[PDB]
């Protein structure tokens, strides 16, 4: 709960700190998952993107955050074949649900 | 004035400076022949806040150089493969190994803990004579810092080590932190004989160590296991 | 005393080379060396929510307005020219012989023991049960593996080419050889024959395997789809990329060469289901299942070291299992 | 009195350069100055689960979930073109001398007892041995690793290279010299003269060598592989990659130069395996074994501390295994591993 909210005040204050929303040489996915973390759309930005954009909400992008949270939480077979470590899925899962609606409130 | 800390010296540059108005030194960190830090002190410290700014440096040396030489660790397991069952850091390697993997046919394996392993099938009794034959003395990476002509067991290769080399093991710095009072002791010799060996050069009345007694002090010291 | 190596790895026999994909009209497959090479194209597709959501949803209005979005992607395609009913794909397999000397070994002891043990099968028997079995795979064209379902007439040319020349040739239609049993031919016997001679090192053998599936005009025909990143948008083949060997559809060797060890008929759960592919652990991954499941005592890692180890060699058909990964190649280790 | 030196290094001879592959048609094997380069491609690989399992694994649910979750992969791979059947590699190769003068010495005594002992070594015989199996080694192209396996005819084109223009051409098959044996033929005696004359300081050999495998259309060639770099993936990236020079695939120098080098065929342990590369505790990587292991008195080091300081010469055939260790260069001395 602390990584998470971490989480969510570190994208909070990259989306205040950069003043426009620049577009990126070769960036994709990085782009992808930064349409989610994105600021409005600017001079540069296009109205159609940013309308497709505001359009759909980055939920997908919080999979990814929870593909990162699989990053972070090593499993196995000793957790897997356990029960212990499907209770920690569980609640990391629970978690990351938090963290999306958290996410998925802001867009669309 | 130099500062001695086991084979570590810390020299001054022999004319100082101003900094910020104050007079300073350069004072440089060596290990033996190998420069390795400098630093600008100011004056009106004392050796102890000295040897205080770069025992961050010794520690890492000290942290590396154990992690390094460290030795080899063989382990005991069953027929499975899996549950470890014992551990031993060993010196050497039993000479029988090659590359295996255990099976239910024996119960108990003797593997190295390196990953391509090489194992051996015991059965508890071997594995005991092995473990007391090739195990490793607690502080057996200050080995890895030793010319290895002066660890030898031949007495034709042996050559006694120098003062250097006998600073890494005998003294209040050295890595085994042993005074050379009670390296004197270990070795049924007085104090002052064994400030004989710690000299530096042969005129300031300074006889070398014996092969005996270099062998039996590396044993007692924890060292080298010396059978 | 002996126990077994914990590096052991072998080197694959039946080398086959990646499968190149053409076009023509079928009764023109004898004058097949200018045949155009099948392009692979770009299409788009946009169809709406077809995979199964959460059921019991009591929101409909989300569902009405997920279906308003067409989610384009953009799709790689390969199909035949509209003038072309015949699909020809041309591969070339080398057979090489040696199948029983790993390429990388830790213990020499295991290694003779092996060798030996290999040694005894071969003069117990050749490999041509082995081959026979492998020359099956070459006689029907399950190398095409969608490209065979529903077609009309395949066949089957296979030349050995011993110096830069023909030096035999022969002709199967693949659909009278079928994919469940294995039979017994004079021409499937002398291409067994030559295959068994290259496993044995008697002899160098290099085969150019061409096969003609009469399809249809314009039909889509399936060439091994590649590995797509996940980074750009909804275009740049967002969905479906095609392997491509230059301007060429193609098909992974890989993809051939397991099609071609789809000889296993011996694993206990089935006899029915028929042949699948040599593996440790025989598994198929359209079933999502193991076969050779190591519970029971069939795998190829308790068969060999059964085999190798305790000198007692199963029985005949899990013998040919065994030696058929060997030839297979792997890296058998802890 | 005269003891070994602490610091001791030689630069190596027989330099080759990186072997690049380009491909063709057999008989235009003369015409082969326009082929073009084997290209390094990538392609996708979709794996099973086929290695060993610990018992914590193979309960069956946890390997059928496994093989539910497939590992996805891209591979460089080379080929060569459907068109052509025929790899062509191309290096080239400096023979030097001065095969016993140390790069770096400490003591001047070893440096001097040393060079006289190479030179009584090389009054005693040329380097015709060591030259006839080098000659051997570029005469079956042993160089082509897993390229040479399994192909139907291999040649091999030797260009020996004065000026700017060619002075000698030799042309052997590869495939009648045995990778087993070191036979004689005049032809292969003449070339085992020019590299002796180069390993002589007599002469500046320069040699260009062409080898042609003859394998079949698009299959599988096998240029040296690098190292991937890779700390917490995508679980999709690259598992291998291939060595390749201005995009033409290509095998490393030191894979070449272990290729020519093998010549050890004096090692205690048997000769029904044939000849390994020279090595101080001569040591092959794919049997995972030393030979020459220094518990028997016939590495390198105690043969060449023998024979240099206690005079104790060994066989002739040992003191060809030192020397051909003093041609390959090394490290030697109080760097100790």
């Amino acid at each position: 709960g602390q990584i998470c909210d971490e989480a969510l005040q570190y994208a909070a204050r990259l989306r205040e700190l950069e003043p426009g929303w620049s577009a990126t040489p070769g960036c994709q996915l990085h782009d992808a998952e930064q349409l989610w973390l994105d600021p409005l759309r600017a001079q540069t930005d296009e109205t159609f993107l940013q309308r497709r954009l505001r359009g759909d909400w980055p939920a997908e992008v919080g999979n990814r955050f929870a593909n990162w949270l699989n990053r972070a939480v090593s499993s196995d077979s000793q957790i897997l074949g356990s029960p212990e470590a499907a209770q920690w899925s569980q609640e990391l899962s629970k978690e990351l649900t938090m963290f999306k609606e958290i996410l998925e409130d802001e867009r669309d | 004035n130099a500062i001695h800390i086991g084979p570590f010296s810390i020299t001054p540059a022999a004319r100082g400076l101003h900094y910020g108005g104050l007079p300073h030194h350069q004072w440089t960190l060596y290990y033996g022949p190998r420069e390795m830090a400098i630093k600008t002190l100011p004056d009106s410290y004392t050796s102890s806040e000295v040897r205080d700014e770069f025992s961050d440096i010794i520690a890492e040396f000290v942290i590396d150089a154990r992690h390094r030489y460290a030795p080899d660790v063989l382990e005991l397991v069953n027929s499975d493969g899996d549950a470890v069952l014992a551990r031993v850091a060993v010196s050497r390697l039993p000479e029988a190994l090659s590359g295996c993997i255990p099976d239910d046919r024996f119960p108990y394996w003797l593997l190295t803990a390196s990953r391509p392993r090489l194992g051996l099938p015991v059965t508890l009794n071997e594995y005991t004579a092995l473990a007391v034959e090739l195990s490793a003395p607690p502080l057996a990476w200050i080995t890895g810092l030793l010319p290895g002509e002066v660890l030898t067991h031949d007495a034709e290769e042996w050559r006694p080590p120098t003062s250097w080399e006998l600073r890494h093991v005998v003294g209040e710095g050295s890595f085994t932190g042993v005074s050379g009072a009670a390296a004197a002791a270990l070795l049924g010799m007085s104090a002052t004989n064994f400030r004989k060996y710690t000299a530096g050069d042969s005129a300031a009345n300074r006889q070398k160590i014996s092969f005996a007694a270099w062998h039996y002090l590396l044993d007692r010291l924890g060292v080298k296991r010396a059978s | 005393i002996l126990s077994t190596a914990s590096v052991l790895a072998f080197e694959r026999k039946l080398d086959p080379s990646d499968a190149l994909m053409s076009a023509g009209a079928w009764a023109q497959r004898d004058a097949s060396q200018e045949w155009p090479a099948v392009t692979v194209r770009e299409k788009s597709v946009r169809g709406t929510i077809s995979n199964r959501l959460k059921t019991k949803d009591r929101d409909p209005a989300k569902l009405d307005a997920s279906i308003q979005s067409p989610n384009l992607q953009t799709v790689d395609v390969a199909n035949l020219p509209s003038d072309a009913d015949t699909l020809k794909v041309r591969f070339t397999l080398r057979v090489l012989g040696g199948a029983g000397t790993p390429s990388a070994c830790n213990d020499a002891a295991y290694r003779d023991k092996l060798l030996q043990t290999v040694a005894t099968y071969v003069n117990e028997q050749g490999f041509a049960e082995l081959a026979r079995r492998y020359a099956h795979n070459l006689a029907n064209a399950r190398f095409l593996w969608r490209n065979r379902v529903g077609a009309e007439a395949v066949e089957v040319r296979i030349n050995h080419i011993r110096q830069g020349e023909v030096a035999r040739t022969w002709r199967f239609d693949a659909l009278a050889i079928g994919l469940r049993d294995f039979k017994a031919d004079a021409e499937l016997d002398a291409l067994a024959e030559l295959i068994a001679s290259g496993l044995s090192g008697s002899g160098h053998v290099l085969l150019e395997v061409v096969a003609f599936a009469r399809i249809g005009d314009g039909q889509e025909v399936f060439p091994s789809q590649e590995l797509i990143l996940d980074k750009g948008d909804k275009k740049g083949q967002k969905s479906k990329t095609l392997y491509s060997v230059r301007d060429a559809a193609a098909i992974h060797s890989q993809k051939i060469g397991n099609a071609l060890r789809t000889i296993d008929t011996w694993y206990p759960d089935e006899d029915g289901l028929g042949p699948i592919a040599v593996e440790p652990y025989g598994s198929v991954t359209s079933q999502g299942k193991a076969y050779r499941q190591p519970k029971q005592k069939l795998d190829f890692y308790t068969l060999l070291d059964n085999w190798v180890l305790r000198d007692e060699a199963p029985a005949v058909e899990q013998q040919h299992y065994v030696i058929a990964n060997l030839i297979r190649g792997g890296v058998f280790g802890e």
